[PDB]
């Protein structure tokens, strides 16, 4: 056979730290994008999808060196490499308790009219959060010990730095490894081959290898925004309720339901303001473009990403698509409910009847409707007919306004390494994208970006009390980003840095080239 | 010997065996004769060998050649295609034969004729390659692969033909290695490294006790014993042959594909469409060699085993006579009309004929009034690879890929064993029930130990001797085997004049070629056969002759032919190596005298069955996709949408508005089970209790009650779908349970399809 | 090359079936009318390397076949005096070349996204292939050209009792119709 000095069984629990979507061929009559299922119909991570997740990350770690990658992941064409030395099995996903798959609604909002673009209405089945699956990894070593690149990979898994599945920038795909175990079998020797057959291997202390190494986390900037809703903030639930027509969106977060602001939603509002800034400077209109064309404007194509779209340039064929360097994570409330407490609200039928206990229960104030309704408040609304007054026939509707729901910080993740690759390594080309992002954050802090449903209709205004910029391995001129800002107008960043960004920003405004074309 | 099995439990979805894809698939798994997925015995041998190579490589302390690698070459045989230079020892064959792992026989029977279910055993896995800098799908790199559902338990027959002298210690070494390498096997097939093909592989009777013995004893183990052939031993004690000749017809049925090498050229072996008798000489030595000296009988010419040719009309199909010519545009035996025996019929006006060149014709009497039945032998190409063990993928150094044509399973062939009365006396004096010993199951051919070659042999009753007619005017000859005359210089370059001289001498009659100018008189083709002799370890010489089917007819100029002698030559054959089946003649056959141009041709699984769980996964898949496809069809017509939900178009208008349908459809998303039909009935009563919302649904064809019914009458979704689920179920009580299981999904699926087909028909009326 | 050439020796017989579907009018014996035709494959290795197996994987249902691939290349005007003229038009290579042009024509006039939805549907029964097409036919007006029913509601046409289509041939040949002219 292939010689194996030592075989390693590497295993542990991978937890969805955000929702997850590995897609099958697509579409189950309940979702336009349907989760991948094994032959038993169980939700699973294809070992292909995890192998490429871990190989892909390793490719960025190792500066896209083909040699060491193919040394561990095999190669079809080298005459001495062939099959992979890392085996990745298919891993079934255990959704916590037996929580069902969530369906997540999606819409594209026309940048001219500010409303749902026609056709751009979709839904994605997503694995909840808290869901667990096995890390099914085996490594056949021909060298002695365990590769540094493979130790670095396992460090990134425990750091939660690898992302899996679809929609990685739009909320999804974060996994974390826990309870990593290493079993070693010296298949080169009699005692180790029999141990493979009988004894389940020598346990290695991961903490020993974890001490021998420093985790080489790639360049990234992380933005964490602390917001409290000023006006109620909520994404609309997928369909009208009984006692309340318009209910907040919830997600399963372990064994409990929490109010969620999808990262798809925070990313679309940030993208919308980012694009509006760019178009405002260039005085570039969006009314004649269709929605896919409206999205495709400079700097946001790199930051927020662009659709895959192969185009013949001239003989050469180029993908216009790139993943977003900017990734936003779903936001969740401080406020959780048991999965049935919320069903008590969704299935309430009378606003002054059984809804009152349901909200008293779910808010945690079973005996204070006043305190309960300072958290979740039902609001009736009328359309008033313009000749008669009174109310228009049929136009009576109710919102469950989460007036006092408290939220977790919004967490944005800028892959500086991904941007730098788009800019072909040129760290000087980062400054306009950074300048744009800080301008978008200045607007977010100044209440210029409302979030969620009903922003024009009494909801969606947020107060931003802190923004914490916390990058790692940033290029030396971007290091003044490492700041906790509390002034909305960025004046906590050093003026010499804000002037340097402003200079590069103004240089780009003067000639707004496609900054990743070279 | 028999009794060992390999049990394979597939623990992840699995892909094997083929470099081809179907309509929506770019890689399709390999499928047995039942069209069911299976693990080919060459894949299973190769996988199990590799895992034994790992164990041996560990026991050798990582030495690539050593004591325990010798044991692998003992058990699995040497690999002479790798070794190079002057390797002196003859290559050992394997001690282990490993069949193909097939699905449970009763489960396989449940599938028969259920084409839709056979497809549901496997599904598309998506595959895409992502660009490392953009993080997006690469161009070109999008594939869809067929994968077979996990949970499949497959079993392969295994045979261990251990040497007779092998010690009990060495037996336990072989058991230990095989038990070890089986337990070390965790993957098989394609993309093993990326999830696929995870398995448990177990031998029957090799528990971990066999591994534990090896652990306790591996240090005491010597080199394997030296291999030697089972040589032949001749008693010499046979009687002289005495008439009559008994004829013992042997039916051969192929139970796995059989490779019978015609042309071995490069990386492909082409296959015969008949079994030569030489393949059965080993089975004759086994079963009968205890009764008489089979080797002396072969030497004396006291034994014939004919070729096993395809069974037609309950008899051995006869090689299509080359005197038959078809109309080149609109005739021949495959068309079933327009066949002329050019020995007797002139070529028609205008139409040019082509010779018949192959296949087998059935029986034909002198007044058949029909063309003879034509038997065709089904054969399939099987493709294999060799893996270079350090890169773990095929390479040019190992030859990459090779193919065998094989006669597929289920084919039925008839041979005849002919023996003189003196030997049949000898046998019957030693066993009166001796034809019962001719029932056997044997492996013949190329690659006979693994995936190929399994045949059942069954004897009939003693057949009648041939009855050639001693026509004094003309004699015809039909070749039913390949005639191997030697020239006068003992090489095989004989000519038709050598055959004329041969028959003239044998029958004591002078012959002359018939001169009728419109009629052909000789229709031979030559044949050259290249074969190996397993007892020589060298190829046979090359045997040149004329093909089966070759024909000729002579005018008998003087002398009188004896039907007793024609019969004798119709039993013993003429020329070289008639004991193997060469030389088989047909004399004065009707089909060569006749004129033909005017003629024409004429269960569900037991509920407790262990594969019931796995079968139920196949059922849901077949049901789900059936429901989906039918929902598409039903939604494609506006009359069926109005029947099922009352939804209709009124010009530009939709009844109700799409917003009202969206409200319903958003509630139906909550119909996960029939315990949630109260959710939809809650919505409908609230809708009905509000007058303005109820009026929104007037001018529907009673849509609110149609929705109430579909949600609350469990049979009604199935009435609308009207799928016949009998071709889609194999579990007993499958229909009742799957209807109870898939109800809510079927309701959701149909309404979703209807509302989509409604909106897209509305767009045709609305968008003008 | 060997496998590819034995395919060609089978493809040449499939093209050479024009010899008896297009025939000299009032001939006796029925002579072929001189007619030129192509059959082509595009192996990918996936289709089965044997022609008989290749075509039965594109006949997904007993009345439905997803290939029109013996294409006459002789001009219609030259064929008009033969028997079997109507067949030669349905099998005219220009019908394939036109449909390929519509696929190539442009962003894509027919999105590959939607071509492949139709491609997938073709392996279903006609009632499901036509259902998918009816979900699409008026979103992409170019599809009025890819229809073959004469109704603009199906990709199939009836030929000697078989539903046959050029659409999946046009997807195959979409990139094998290039010329320096």
């Amino acid at each position: 056979a292939r010689k194996v000095t030592t075989r390693w069984k590497i295993t542990g629990t991978l937890i969805a730290e955000t929702p997850l979507h590995i897609g099958g061929v697509g579409g189950d009559a309940d979702t336009d994008l349907a989760l991948a299922v094994n032959g038993a119909g169980e939700y699973y991570v294809p070992g292909t999808s995890l192998a490429g997740a871990l190989r892909g990350w390793m490719t960025q770690l190792l500066n896209n060196d083909e040699s060491q990658i193919k040394d561990l992941w095999g190669d079809h064409l080298d005459a001495k490499r062939g099959a992979s030395f890392v085996i990745v099995d298919d891993a079934v996903i255990h959704i916590p308790n037996n929580a069902d798959v969530e369906i997540r609604e999606g819409v594209g909002i026309d940048r001219h009219f500010g409303t749902a673009a026609n056709g751009f209405k979709y839904s994605r089945a997503v694995i909840p959060k808290g869901s667990k699956f096995k890390l099914p990894l085996t490594f056949d070593s021909q060298d002695d010990g365990l590769p540094n690149a493979l130790i670095q990979l396992l460090c990134a898994l425990e750091a939660g730095d690898i992302r899996l599945g679809a929609a990685k920038t739009r909320g999804l795909g974060r996994i974390k490894l826990d309870d990593l175990k290493l079993k070693s079998f010296a298949l080169d020797k009699p005692e180790g081959i029999f141990s493979a057959l009988l004894d389940q291997g020598k346990k290695l202390d991961w903490n020993q290898l974890k001490a021998n190494v420093t985790y080489q986390s790639p360049p990234y900037l992380g933005i964490s925004i602390t917001w409290n809703p000023k006006d109620p903030v909520m994404v609309k639930a997928e369909g009208d309720g009984l006692a309340i027509d318009i209910l907040p969106l919830v997600s399963q977060v372990g064994s409990d339901v929490r109010f969620v602001i999808p990262g798809s939603s925070i990313k679309g509002i940030l993208r919308t303001q980012a694009e509006r800034i760019i178009r405002t400077i260039c005085q570039s209109n969006g009314s004649e473009k269709n929605f896919l064309e409206q999205l495709r404007i400079n700097l946001v194509n790199e930051l927020f990403g662009s659709a895959s779209l192969s185009q013949k340039q001239n003989g050469k064929d180029i993908d216009l698509g790139k993943i977003g360097a900017l990734a936003v994570n779903d936001c969740f409330s401080s406020l959780s409910m048991t999965p049935d407490q919320w069903k008590a609200v969704e299935n309430a039928t009378e606003m002054t009847g059984n809804l009152q206990p349901a909200l008293k229960q779910a808010t945690g104030y079973p005996n204070n409707i006043s305190q309960a309704y300072k958290v979740l408040q039902p609001a009736m609304h009328v359309a008033v007919d313009r000749w008669t007054g009174g109310a228009a026939e049929g136009m009576l509707y109710s919102v469950l306004e989460p007036i006092g729901v408290t939220w977790e910080p919004i967490q944005v993740h800028l892959d500086i390494a991904r941007l730098k690759n788009y800019y072909h390594g040129k760290e000087e080309k980062l400054k306009p994208a950074i300048a744009l992002l800080l301008l978008v954050l200045r607007d977010l802090a100044n209440k210029k970006i409302p979030v969620g449903y009903g922003t024009n209709r009494g909801m969606g205004t947020i107060t931003v009390s802190q923004i914490t910029l916390n990058g790692k391995a940033l290029p030396t001129e971007l290091e003044p980003l490492n700041k906790t800002m509390t002034c909305p107008n960025l004046t906590d960043l050093d003026e010499a840095f804000r002037q340097d960004l402003s200079t590069a920003w103004k240089e780009w405004i003067a000639d707004p080239i496609d900054l990743c074309q070279q | 010997m028999r009794g060992i099995e390999i049990t394979i439990t597939m623990q992840s979805d699995w892909h094997v065996g083929t470099g081809m894809g179907r309509g929506e698939l770019d890689s399709v798994v390999q499928r047995d004769g039942d069209n069911l997925p299976y693990i080919p015995g060459k894949t299973l041998t190769g996988i199990l060998r590799d895992s034994c190579e790992q164990v041996a490589l560990g026991l050798d302390n990582g030495q690539t050649r050593g004591l325990w690698h010798g044991w692998i070459n003992f058990i699995f045989g040497d690999q002479p295609a790798l070794a190079q230079g002057a390797i002196e020892p003859e290559p050992r064959p394997a001690l282990i034969a490993i069949g193909s792992a097939h699905l449970d026989p009763k489960l396989k029977a449940a599938f028969q004729g259920k084409k839709q279910l056979q497809e549901a055993i496997a599904f598309m896995k998506p595959g895409v390659a992502i660009d490392a800098i953009t993080g997006t799908a690469k161009k070109d790199f999008l594939r869809f692969e067929e994968v077979v559902r996990l949970g499949a338990k497959l079993t392969a027959e295994v045979e261990l033909n251990l040497p007779d002298n092998l010690s009990e210690t060495n037996k336990k070494v072989i058991a230990g290695i095989l038990a070890s390498g089986a337990k070390l096997t965790e993957r098989l097939g394609g993309k093993r490294r990326r999830g696929n093909g995870r398995c448990e592989l177990k031998f029957s009777g090799y528990s971990d006790q066999q591994i534990q013995w090896l652990k306790d004893n591996y240090q005491s183990v010597d080199q394997p014993p030296k291999y030697q052939q089972n040589k032949l031993q001749s008693a010499g004690d046979n009687p002289e042959q005495q008439p009559p000749w008994h004829i013992i017809p042997l039916t051969i049925k192929t139970l796995s594909p059989v490779v019978l090498p015609a042309r071995t050229v490069g990386n492909v072996v082409e296959c015969l469409d008949y079994i030569p008798g030489r393949y059965l000489l080993g089975y004759i030595h086994k079963t009968l060699g205890e009764y008489f000296d089979v080797s002396q009988a072969i030497a004396a010419g006291d034994l014939i085993i004919t070729n096993a040719t395809i069974k037609i009309d309950g008899k051995a199909g006869r090689a299509t006579p080359f005197c038959l010519f078809g109309e080149k545009l609109d005739g021949g035996l495959g068309k079933g009309k327009g066949v002329y025996n050019r020995f007797q019929e002139s070529e028609p006006d205008g139409i040019q004929l082509k010779g018949e060149r192959g296949g087998y014709v059935g029986q034909f009497e002198q007044e058949q009034r029909n063309l003879p039945n034509t038997g065709k032998i089904n054969s399939e190409l099987f493709t294999h690879n060799t893996i270079q063990d350090d890169v773990q993928r095929p390479t040019s150094d190992v030859g990459g890929v090779y193919s065998y044509e094989a006669i597929i399973a289920g084919q039925t062939f008839v041979a005849e064993l002919r023996l003189p009365d003196s030997l049949v006396k000898q046998i019957t004096s030693k066993n009166k029930n001796w034809q019962a010993q001719l029932k056997a199951t044997i492996r013949i051919g190329q690659s006979k130990k693994d995936q190929y070659g399994k045949i059942e042999v069954t004897s009939g009753n003693s057949a009648d001797l041939p009855k050639p007619t001693g026509n004094n005017k003309t004699l015809s000859i039909w070749f039913l085997s390949d005639i191997l005359l030697r020239g006068d210089r003992l090489n095989f370059n004989a000519t038709p004049d050598d055959l004329k001289k041969y028959l003239e001498n044998a029958l004591d009659i002078k012959l002359k070629e018939r001169s009728d100018n419109d009629l052909i008189c000789i229709a031979l083709r030559s044949q050259r056969t290249e074969s190996w002799q397993v007892r020589w370890g060298l190829p046979r010489p090359s045997l040149v002759g004329w093909q089966a089917g070759s024909c000729l007819i002579y005018d008998i100029e003087s002398g009188t032919v004896n039907a007793e002698k024609l019969q004798e030559l119709m039993i013993t054959g003429i020329g070289d190596r008639c004991t193997e089946g060469y030389g088989q003649i047909g004399f004065n056959d009707p089909l060569l005298s006749a004129s033909l141009g005017k003629l024409t041709a004429k269960n569900p699984l037991p509920t407790n069955h262990p594969t019931q769980d796995y079968a139920r996964l196949i059922e849901k898949a077949a049901w789900r996709e059936a429901i989906q496809n039918k929902a598409l069809a039903l939604a494609s017509s506006r009359a069926k949408r109005e029947e099922i939900l009352g939804i209709k178009i009124m010009g530009k208008d939709s009844q109700p508005t799409m917003t009202q349908l969206g409200g319903f459809r958003s509630v139906l998303k909550r119909l996960h089970s029939r315990n949630n039909r109260d959710i939809v009935t809650g919505y409908l009563t609230a809708l009905e209790q509000v007058s303005n919302r109820k009026e929104k649904w007037s001018n529907t064809s009673q849509g609110l009650t149609k929705i109430r019914n579909l949600v609350t009458q469990e049979n009604l979704i199935w009435n609308h779908l009207d799928i016949d689920f009998s071709p889609l179920t194999i579990t007993q009580n499958g229909v009742n349970q799957l209807k109870s299981e898939l109800w809510a999904e079927a309701v959701r699926t149909l309404v979703d399809a209807i509302i989509r087909g409604h909106k897209r028909d509305l767009e045709k009326a609305q968008e003008n | 090359f060997s496998v590819a050439y034995t395919l060609a020796e089978r493809l040449i017989k499939s093209a050479k079936e024009v010899k008896q579907k297009v025939t000299v009018t009032n001939s006796s014996p029925i002579t072929p009318f001189p007619c030129s035709a192509i059959d082509f494959h595009i192996l990918y290795d996936s289709s089965g390397i044997d022609f008989d197996r290749i075509r039965e994987k594109l006949r997904p249902e007993d009345n439905t076949e997803l290939y029109n691939r013996p294409y006459v290349v002789t001009a219609a005007e030259n064929l008009s005096q033969a028997q079997g003229y109507e067949w030669s038009q349905a099998h005219s290579l220009q019908t394939l070349a036109d449909r390929v042009s519509y696929l190539r024509s442009e962003k894509s006039a027919l999105p590959s996204s939607q071509s492949h939805a139709l491609r997938t549907a073709l392996y279903l029964e006609k009632n499901e292939a036509d259902a998918q097409y009816s979900l699409i036919s008026q979103r992409y007006k170019i599809l009025k050209n890819f229809a073959e029913d004469g109704e603009n509601k199906s990709l199939f046409h009836l030929e000697n009792g078989k539903y046959v289509t050029r659409f999946l041939d046009a997807l195959d040949a979409k990139d094998f119709f290039a010329n320096a002219n």
